[PDB]
Formats: structure tokens, C-alpha cells, sequence
RNA sequence: CCACAAGUCGAGCAGGUACGAAAGUAGGUCUUAGUGAUCCGGUGGUUCUGUAUGGAAGGGCCAUCGCUCAACGGAUAAAAG
RNA sequence: CUCAGUAGCGGCGAGCGAACGGGGAUCAGCCCAUUAAGUUAUGUGUGUUUUAGUGGAACGCUCUGGGAAGUGCGAACGUAGAGGGUGAUAUUCCCGUACACGAAAGGGCACACAUAAUGAUGACGAGUAGGGCGAGGCACGUGAAACCUUGUCUGAAUAUGGGGGGACCAUCCUCCAAGGCUAAAUACUCCUGACUGACCGAUAGUGAACCAGUACCGUGAGGGAAAGGCGAAAAGAACCCCUGUGAGGGGAGUGAAAUAGAUCCUGAAACCGCAUGCAUACAAGCAGUGGGAGCACCUUCGUGGUGUGACUGCGUACCUUUUGUAUAAUGGGUCAGCGACUUAUAUUCAGUAGCGAGGUUAACCGUAUAGGGGAGCCGUAGAGAAAUCGAGUCUUAAUAGGGCG
């Protein structure tokens, strides 16, 4: 039938121009112990990497 | 659209055992046995095709080395002398007339000890 | 020519079928591509897409983000390229939707500088932006 | 385009309808489309499911020295089932609607350039005899041929039903495998005005 | 530096500041260990959203909290012979 | 059919998955005690169909042949050149076919009428709506959880009234529960008739083409085979001979053919005989291969052909699995027949064809591969969680810087 998406990725990634852009890993929580660097560049959005594209392109086959 | 195999299976093991004539046993009548009979003989044939040509050379060299003790020197001695004096004549017609006329290789082995000389 | 047995496709529209496992010569014999055992060389042999093995998968070792807005499924955007397909001079969500570069479903629509037109349009009740207004204006038009 | 009548009188046919260039690709495509779509597709074979008994296993897994066996209708099993069963199929394709119009434009030009296509004022048979329209036929030189006609009269369609090589249709019935497969086309003026209407 | 996810160094620009007469120095400690992804929730803000409409509930964004998940890329919230 | 694998649900895992709106098929409403639409039976009258059937055109010579429908020459019918049979391949030989005609009697359907019944114990809906506790259903797993059903405990107002709009309140909009009946569009094939197939052709196709759910197996439920073909016509071999008045054969005869003679079309391979030619009883092994004398037959008389191979150089099968196999590691007694990368839907890439800033219809209608059907989908614009802006946008006090474009 119709392919199906994963919607736990399609809840992590979107799509951009030429790619798809995430939100970046470890700031949830413990962050009292970070330096004031890692806390403001680890905030925003960064790009897919070219070697995990093709994996998220399998699992979200509409975005 | 259902194809039965027979006609073109039966042509091509009653050819391979056509290939197989003169075989000893199972050899010229089973199919698994005569067929691994064909293909070593290909390879056989395709070695020897090969072997031949050494082989050959081994007895021209042998009845050229006859044929100058007779006349009273070696085969490298001789060999040495003909290139010496630029003969160009290969094994094989030396071969020929040491077997089949004495007196022209008895010539040849004068020049040769000339040419040594 | 023209007959039936005289007819004959383009070269290189078709091509013969892979079939595996038909002997030496073919160069899929025995195996048929698959290489030699392992889960992949079995029946229906692939693992699940996103499994990597047993980490932590990419898509599970990142956050959520965001959330959805349902006006954004009703808000339309139009090209100021497409209103030549328009019939007439009004534009106007409903004369969008009968030209059908508007989906019957969306409320309201925006139209963005995007390519060019060069008759003069009425707009009544469509959102533009300031480059499409210019345009529009320049090329003789009006807004209500 | 100008071409003549069977009688030396004149008509004006479009260039689109009957001079457009010849495409072999095209028309292959249509021609091995209607030949597909003209297909019944209806068999079927029975798996190893749908084959009668062979639910128990027919001897134990180890100990007796035979090859292990699950059923007696195994797909390797003389009277087992069919390892891929077939089921019932639809062999229609899809064709683009500019695509088949122009491949009927295609072999119409092909048609008139290699003249086996004759323009007649008008053709119609007296009575529902086959002699008669035999004659006419054969006084027009066109023993086999597909008759097309703008309105089917039942005196032509029964005079044409028992002659072998000869057919008659509608201008709005024809095709493009009836189009190559007869030897020669008689046409009336009108039907070939109502197909210029309609493009090929 | 690196498969990824991560990690490291950083001149310089804007705002507010401390210490110096001043040119200036300072974005923790001579450096390299002192650590834990995602999910689910708690707390403080917020010009975001708010299922007829006005609110609200709930959600989003920014900051932060709860694991000897130590078998330390962490199969379950929950398991011996 | 789309919306849409979207909004959501989910050890937020694996997975599950709507609705609104739009396009189609079919279209229909009528009543609660004097009671409607409708439906079912009964009988009558019209129309239609069905259960046997009748007529139904037109060819002769000549060659081959056991036999003509086949060869060569010349005719005829056709609203009939579908199909089957006839000693080989027939529109004119037979049965039929197009067409025309036909029912004592009997049945089906449709329309109208009449006589019953039924709809109909039912008269505006109270142990009901709502609530507490425990469960079930909703795409929706207790979740911010609306709505529906109820096992247990309770419990209103009654048109100045009541229910819903996804926690809840106000305002607006909309509807009237606790009483009923209703055709079509939809699902299916144990059956009966007609027709069709890029479906099978006796290990296939039903398990079953044949006296098959049989033989046989089992206490029983149950399991479950193998097995088609003389010839156009039996014309199926009178009579003689050997033999046990046997089996089997040899003559004679029939037949186009009997090596078509009864388990009889064709008659392959494994396997087993008889005859002829050559080699072989002093020599050690995957049995061949490269040379090579002699012998036998044929012969275009050879620097030819066919069969055999004294003597001699080299030479440890095949497949699989392995770092690596002659391996004393696996598998195969042999032959013949069967036996394993498919099908449907979605998606991405590459070829190729049409059209081209555009391309394309789905369901459906359609004397039907055509023609209509534009709902919908992909492309044409990005940034941002989002509201919002838009060749820009986000971040920020910042027009600086930077990220995506």
C-alpha cells in the first residue's frame, strides 16, 4: 500500500531548501555545570549530515 | 504459458554424450559422469597444446646431438660454431637432415668447426 | 512501413529483466547477487529502516521541536506569475479558486513576487506583499 | 492540404489532421497499448495452500533417514502446488490523451503519403445485398478494405458483414490497429470532415 | 579533532562593569580526569498558539531541576534458579 | 474517488490512523388509537418472456493418392465465409449458420383492479436526561479528555424548558431524546442458459478425464492414491503345423500399414543380450590428453576416410564450506520427468516518448480502448517553533555579525 511515515522522526526532523535541519543534542537538563560557550552555541538549529541523509530520507518519504 | 524442458534437455545430454565416445565404463553412458569427463579432457588438450612444443624441441635437440658426436663434437659446440658463421638453419631442419642425410650434415658440421676454429 | 510487423520502439526504451540463478554464464548464478550467508542473504533478509544495530538511533537521540499550526493548512500562497490563468480582471479568492491556483479548501490567500504579468488586474481581499503591489500597480491595477 | 476525390473533384483537408511528420515510437506505443488493452487476463493456479489435505507432517523431523518434510503438498512435491500462483490480471495501460491523438494524426498522414487512403464523394448501397457492394468495391479497386462512413446504414452494414477483408465503421469509431491492418481506406468527404473536427 | 552524535582553541565587534595615572588586563582556576543522550514530568519568564467567538485549560519558545540508567551510545516503569 | 499517510494517538517505541470540505452512484418520504406511505397473499384482466419444434441458398472436371476436403482449370450463393463431422486441409457432402415462422398445456416478470391481512398494544414519550464508583467504544493507551453504552448506587426541568458546538464559563448559532415504518444505489454464488480466454493438456489441470472420496490405512474423528490413445471401418486373423485340446509361435488370410495383433499411435534413456572388426594373460594408480607403429574394411588409390590403440611424455573426480581439501570433511546408486528471486500497491533513480511554465485526470457516464468528467495531485519561493513577513527572513537593544535562502 502506501508507504507510512515515522513519526518519531517526523516529529525531529524538517526540511530546508537543499536539506533538513535539527535541533542539537544535551541541553535539557544538567546544565549548571556547562560552560556559558556550550550553552549559547549549542542553542538552535543545525543541518543533517550528508551521511545520515539518505537514512532520513528512507523514514520521512514526504517532508 | 507453461514450457515442458524435454526436447532441448534431451539435445543437449545426448550431446555432450556424442562428445563422450570411446570412454571406458560410465564414462560414455551416465550423464553426471560423462560430463566431467569432457571438460578435463578440454583441459588437458589445452595444457598439452603447450607441452608440444617443448617436447618436440627436446628431440630435435637429442637427434642434433647425435648426429655431431658422429661427426666429432658436442650440440652447444656445434650450436656455438653455426651462430658463429651466421647460420640461421633452426632445429627442427637440422633435426631433418641429420635423420635423413648424413653427408650435408657432415657439411654443415665442417663449417660449424671452421667457424669454432 | 505501417504494418504490423513493421512497427518497432525507440532504441533504448526497453530493456531485458534480471533473472537470477540461471547458470555460469550469466553472472548471477548460484547465489543470485546476495553474497554468502548472514541475515541479509536470507528471505526477506533487510533489518527495519532507522535500526543501526542496537545504539541509540538517530532519530531517538535527538530532541522534539515545535509544534503545528492549523491555519498554516488553510493559508494559501500564490505566485504573481499565475494570476494570468485568471478569466476577467477581478481577482479575488473566489476567481482564484475557479482558475484553480487556489485549493477549494483555503480561507484566505497571500500573493508573493515571483515571475511577471502585464495586464491590468482589480484586487479585492487577497494579501500582497510590497514587491507584488509595486508590481501590480505598475503594470496598471488597482487594489479595491 | 488538397487532395482529390475518387472522380478528379477537390477537397481542402487540414495539415494537422493529415500532414503531421510520422513518429514510429509514438505509434508503436499505441498500437502495443490498444493490443494489451485488448486482452481477457483470466487464470489462476492453486499455492500450496490452496491445494486439498497436506496439513499434517508427514513423518517425524529425525531419526528415519529421509529428507525432512513439512506437507505433502510442498511446491517440490510431484501433485504439490504452484510455487508462484497467478491470479487474475488487468492488462490495460494508461495513455496520454495528446499521445493517442497524435498517434491517429500520425498514421492518417502516413496513410494518405503512401496512398491507401481513397476520398469518395459518397458511398451507399441500394439494397442489403453483397454483390452490390462487391461491385462497387471492386470498381473502386478496393477488394479488402475498412469502409468508414459518417452514419452506418443497415443496408451497407448488412451487405458488409459476410465479405471477408472487408469492414465498415463510424467516423467515430475507428482505431488505430484497424487503421494499419486493412489494405486500403474509403472514406467520404463527410466523415473526413467530421474527423478533421475532431483532430485525428 | 572526528562514522554519527559529540568534543577543543579562538583574534575581533556591540552593550554594561571591575581594577589601574595610563597604554591596558579580565567571557573562572598552569593544562590535560571530576561524567549521562532521548522520552516523561516540575519551577521562573514570554509581543507565540488558543477547535463558533471572548477568555481559560493545554501546548510552544527562552532559563533551569529530577538517573551508581557505573553492563557508564543508556533493549521495560517493572524480573531469580 | 480525493482530502491524506495529513491532524492526532503511541513503553512518543514497534506501530495505529481520522474528520471537515469537494467530486460521483442512487434518490422518498410517511405516521402514533376515526390510524399514513408501504408490504404480503387471493382472484381477474393486459403486455412480455420461457419450457418441444418447422423451413432454410449454392461445384463440376483433372493430377497424386488406400482414401480428396489437397494440385491445375473454370463456376455458383452470400442479411448464410460461426462451429462440428465426413478415410488428409470443405461457404456450395452431412448437422447446422443469417433469416422467417410456431404452443393443447404450463410457469416467471411487469402494469391495473378488487377482497383480506399487516404496518398498528402504538396517541409527543421518567426511574428517563444528568451525577458518584468500575469497565467498554470512539483513529484517541487517563490523558487538558469532550461525546456514546451500562454492572452498581442515585436522580431533574418539563417550552418563561431542554441537548450540542472536544476540560470549563459567558455570548452567539443550531437542533427537539427518552414512540414507530420505509425502495434504490451495496455484499454473495450451492445452482440454470448462452458466450469468452497471449488458462492446463494425463508427473499438468479439481484429490478424482478411467465404476474416486473408491482401493487402502486407522477403534474413531480422520487421512487418501495409481490408472487416457488398435484401426477410417473389427474387416479382431477361416484353414494348416509344433505343443499338454495349455501358453507361445510359424505359415495362410484382412488391412494403405500387423515391428498397427489386443496393456495394440510414436517408442527416447538408464539397464540386459547376440554378431562382426581390432586390442588384451611379465604388468602397478581419477582411466584421459599430446605423440605413435601395426592390423581390418572402404576408396576419388592419397600427404584420403572409418574402427582399433602395442609403446611413450604429462596428469590425485565434481559440488559445498573454508586461512587452507586428492583429502580419510559434506552431498549424490543410475536414468527420465517435475523442482527455487514472483504478484499487487506506494516511492526514488536511470533510459525513452508526448506536452512544456506548465503537465495530468480519479471514481464515474458512455453501442464503451474513443468522447466527456478539473474534484484532486506534482512543479512554479523561502525564513521562522509560531503569529507573521516575503527575494528575503530568523536571531538581537543592533540596519553590526552570523544561519538558512
Amino acid at each position: 500500500a502506501k508507504l507510512k511515515t515515522r513519526r518519531g522522526a517526523a516529529k525531529r526532523f524538517k526540511a530546508t531548501a537543499n536539506g533538513f535541519k535539527r535541533k542539537q543534542a544535551f541541553k535539557r537538563h544538567i546544565l549548571t555545570k556547562k560552560s556559558a560557550k556550550r550553552i549559547r552555541q549549542l542553542r538552535g538549529c543545525v543541518m543533517v549530515h550528508v551521511s545520515d541523509v539518505a537514512s532520513v530520507r528512507r523514514m520521512c518519504p514526504y517532508i | 504459458a507453461r514450457v515442458k524442458r524435454g526436447v532441448v534437455a534431451h539435445r543437449r545430454h545426448k550431446k555432450i554424450l556424442a562428445r563422450a565416445k570411446g570412454y571406458y565404463g560410465a564414462r560414455s553412458r551416465v550423464y553426471r559422469v560423462a560430463f566431467q569427463a569432457v571438460i578435463k579432457a578440454g583441459q588437458y588438450a589445452y595444457r598439452d597444446r603447450r607441452q608440444k612444443k617443448r617436447q618436440f624441441r627436446a628431440l630435435w635437440i637429442a637427434r642434433i646431438n647425435a648426429g655431431a658426436r658422429q661427426n666429432g663434437l658436442s650440440y652447444s659446440r656445434m650450436i656455438d660454431g653455426l651462430k658463429k658463421a651466421q647460420v640461421i638453419i633452426d632445429r627442427r631442419v637440422l633435426a631433418d637432415i641429420a635423420m635423413h642425410d648424413a653427408v650435408a650434415f657432415a657439411a654443415l658440421a665442417e663449417k660449424a668447426k671452421g667457424a669454432l676454429a | 512501413t505501417l504494418r504490423l510487423n513493421e512497427l518497432a520502439p525507440a532504441e533504448g526504451a526497453k530493456r531485458e529483466h534480471r533473472r537470477l540463478g540461471r547458470g555460469i554464464g550469466s553472472g548471477v548464478g548460484k547465489t543470485g547477487g546476495r553474497g554468502i550467508k548472514g541475515q541479509k542473504s536470507r528471505k526477506s533478509g533487510g533489518v527495519r529502516p532507522g535500526f543501526e544495530g542496537g545504539q541509540t538511533a538517530i532519530y531517538r537521540r535527538l530532541p522534539k521541536f515545535g509544534f503545528t499550526s492549523q491555519i498554516a493548512l488553510k493559508t494559501a500562497e500564490v505566485r504573481l506569475s499565475e494570476l494570468s490563468k485568471v478569466e476577467g480582471d477581478i481577482v479575488s479568492l473566489e476567481t482564484l479558486k475557479a482558475a484553480n491556483v487556489v485549493r477549494r479548501d483555503q480561507i484566505r490567500a497571500r500573493i508573493v513576487l515571483s515571475g511577471e504579468i502585464t495586464r491590468a488586474f482589480t484586487v479585492q481581499g487577497v494579501a500582497l506583499t510590497k514587491g507584488a503591489k509595486a508590481a501590480i500597480e505598475a503594470a496598471g491595477g488597482k487594489v479595491e | 492540404m488538397n487532395l482529390k476525390t475518387v472522380s478528379g473533384s477537390a477537397v481542402e483537408l487540414s495539415e494537422v489532421a493529415f500532414g503531421r511528420e510520422f513518429n514510429e515510437a509514438l505509434v508503436h506505443q499505441v498500437v502495443t497499448a490498444y493490443l494489451a488493452g485488448g486482452r481477457q487476463g483470466t487464470r489462476a493456479h492453486k499455492s500450496r495452500a490452496d491445494v486439498s489435505g497436506g496439513g499434517k507432517k508427514p513423518f517425524r523431523q529425525k531419526g528415519t533417514g529421509r529428507a525432512r518434510a513439512g506437507s505433502i503438498r510442498s511446491p517440490i512435491w510431484v501433485g504439490g502446488g504452484k510455487t508462484f500462483a497467478a491470479r487474475p490480471q488487468d492488462w490495460s495501460q494508461k495513455v496520454n490523451r495528446k499521445m493517442y491523438r497524435g498517434a491517429m494524426q500520425c498514421i492518417l498522414a502516413e496513410l494518405v503519403r503512401q496512398d491507401r487512403l481513397v476520398l469518395v464523394e459518397e458511398f451507399a448501397v441500394a439494397a442489403p445485398k453483397t454483390k452490390e457492394l462487391l461491385a462497387k468495391l471492386n470498381d473502386l479497386n478496393a477488394a479488402r478494405a475498412l469502409i468508414v462512413t459518417d452514419a452506418v446504414d443497415e443496408n451497407l452494414y448488412l451487405a458488409a458483414r459476410n465479405l471477408p477483408h472487408v469492414d465498415v465503421v463510424d467516423a467515430t469509431a475507428i482505431d488505430p490497429v484497424s487503421l494499419i491492418a486493412f489494405d486500403k481506406v474509403v472514406m467520404s468527404v463527410a466523415a473526413a470532415k467530421k474527423i478533421e473536427v475532431e483532430l485525428g
